[PDB]
């Protein structure tokens, strides 16, 4: 019912200014008490930036009063965030927050990059060794986030790992694991599937005896 | 600014067990008009963080009755009475008491298990790598637990830190455990004027390692 949806670009130049916006559904912005908008840095902590009020009054936290501004629409009924002088430590997922009597709803967060870093397709590459075996695929110089890496296009899931992207140096790589049967590899196919959205790559690499 | 300290950050529970958060206030967080504006979050993995408690102690709409919060002054507690597989996640204390709004560190409730040993997986630069003047030697520790695991590269008989990079996946959904990847990256000419590459995982020693090589 209640919904609260943020929105904006997920790439921002470091210098530039990031601007985000939260779409309200299922009560007015004019309803108590705070309209908020916290941020999640990397694997990390979370801190609250500031507040525009039912009455729109704004609270900021004092380290980003003088980058920051909260404005509203209450026609439109969304609220906003302006961060001016961005830097490569204001990469974070940002999240819109309301807070009233009924406790707190909150968005599902955007991710916002901040990179002077230019769009780049991952390489794929097949890792095959020199009872169970386990085969490997790394995706490696890739931007920005996300890429999406899957085992026989979904259809093997089970002995999966898929392992958080390492940021080196403006460049995102990953490593993904599976582990078959010996009985099952070689003698059936094993696939890596990788998919980059931002520069629209969809690579299949066959994992092959050395 | 108002410092929220959490104890413990890692919380090891069996299922069916209580288990109990506490969120210390550096000074008083008591809001110019009476109320103390303590609340408790849960961020599940891939998940926002959800409010779980509100005002101290009020449960939020949809939050089950296992969750209790309570305090006074400094000291509030978070109480899960009977912890469900769905409970697991990172649980944070917010204070919006005092302007800037404060946020503790968060405490990983984690599910306990016996101890297992990783499974050590070495993989040579690929082929298709080298061609481009790269060559990335690949190392999995999966499958172990407790987290009180480390990795060891040797190359020819000495250890080497310079172009390592790891990575740590969350605890597994399937078996409690946790796994990590180590890549080693070399120029295709450092890879080629070297034989032996090892990759070890390591373990307070004392103990013996598990090795995993190749020579070139």
């Amino acid at each position: 019912d209640v919904q609260l949806q943020e929105s904006g670009p997920g790439l921002v130049k470091p210098s530039q200014s990031l601007s985000l916006t939260c779409t309200v559904t299922g009560f007015s912005i004019t309803s108590p008490y705070a309209w908020n908008w916290i941020r999640q840095f990397p694997g990390n902590t979370l801190e609250w930036m500031g507040y525009i009020s039912y009455r729109g009054s704004t609270t900021y936290h004092p380290s980003l009063k003088s980058r920051i501004s909260i404005t509203r629409d209450t026609s439109k009924n969304q609220f906003f965030l302006q961060l001016n002088s961005v830097t490569t430590e204001d990469t974070a997922t940002y999240f819109c927050s309301s807070y009233g009597n009924y406790g707190a709803y909150s968005g599902q967060g955007t991710l916002v990059t901040v990179s002077a870093a230019k769009t780049t397709p991952p390489s794929v590459y097949p890792l095959a060794p020199g009872s169970m075996v386990t085969l490997g695929c790394l995706v490696k110089g890739y931007f920005p986030e996300p890429v999406t890496v899957t085992w026989n296009s979904g259809s093997l899931s089970s002995g999966v790992h898929t392992f958080p992207a390492v940021l080196q140096s403006d460049l995102y790589t990953l490593s993904s694991s599976v582990t078959v049967p010996s009985s099952t590899w070689p003698s059936e196919t094993v696939t890596c599937n990788v998919a980059h959205p931002a520069s629209s790559t969809k690579v299949d690499k066959k994992i092959v005896p050395r | 600014d108002v410092l929220l300290t959490q104890i413990p950050l890692s919380l090891p529970v069996s299922l069916g067990d209580q288990a109990s958060i506490s969120c210390r206030s550096s000074q008083s967080i008591v809001h110019s008009n009476g109320n103390t504006y303590l609340e408790w979050y849960l961020q599940k993995p891939g998940q926002s963080p959800k409010l779980l408690i509100y005002k101290v102690s009020t449960r939020f709409s949809g939050v089950p009755d296992r969750f209790s919060g309570s305090g006074s002054g400094t000291d509030f507690t978070l109480k899960i009475s009977r912890v469900e597989a769905e409970d697991l996640g990172v649980y944070y204390c917010f204070q919006g008491s005092h302007v800037p709004l404060t946020f503790g560190a968060g405490t990983q409730l984690e599910l306990k298990r016996a101890d297992a040993a990783p499974t050590v997986s070495i993989f040579p630069p690929s082929s298709e790598q080298l061609t481009s003047g790269g060559a990335s030697v690949v190392c999995f520790l999966n499958n172990f637990y407790p987290k009180d695991i480390n990795v060891k590269w040797k190359i020819d008989g000495s250890e080497r830190q310079n172009g390592v990079l790891n990575s740590w996946t969350d605890q597994d959904s399937k078996d409690s455990t946790y796994s990590m990847s180590s890549t080693l990256t070399l120029t295709k000419d450092e890879y080629e004027r070297h034989n032996s590459y090892t990759c070890e995982a390591t373990h307070k020693t004392s103990t013996s390692p598990i090795v995993k090589s190749f020579n070139r």
